[PDB]
């Protein structure tokens, strides 16, 4: 249940060559989700283009700030293909 | 004074603060006079 509606960029800069910070709703007023739900594989597969060829605004390394409805934390993606997914940080 | 520095290519620009500071010059009043009798036009080979 990814919302485009809900998920902001952080940092600022436009160099591609290093990392980006995104910052992602889901309490009540977002997607309404929890942490786990977001966290899990693939979750974020509706924010790239074409998944399977890992096109999209996601790249591996950026940082997501997750704020779920119980609780939030940093996350990293570690893989864009041929699913988004996201560790802890 | 101002100061260049360097960036990355598409970064966001990161200016060198230039400071200001301000410096105060107090205004006084002086005089100088004199009085000039007129009994002494007639008695003076000069003009007072």
């Amino acid at each position: 249940a990814f919302g485009i509606n809900y998920m902001g960029r952080v940092s600022t800069s436009a160099n591609n060559d290093t990392q980006k910070v995104w910052i992602y709703n889901g309490t009540a007023t977002g997607s309404n989700e929890t942490v786990a739900t977001i966290a899990a594989s693939g979750y974020f597969n509706a924010f790239m283009v074409n998944v399977a060829l890992g096109k999209g605004p996601l790249g591996v390394g950026d940082l997501i700030i997750i704020n779920g409805n119980d609780a939030s934390a940093f996350y990293t993606v570690q893989t864009i293909t041929p699913n988004v997914t996201v560790s802890v940080f | 004074e101002g100061m260049a520095n360097q960036k990355a290519p598409q970064d966001d620009i990161t200016p060198m603060n230039v400071s200001n500071r301000d410096a105060e010059a107090v205004i006084e009043d002086w005089y100088a006079s004199e009085y000039a009798d007129r009994s002494f036009q007639n008695k003076l080979a000069v003009n007072a």
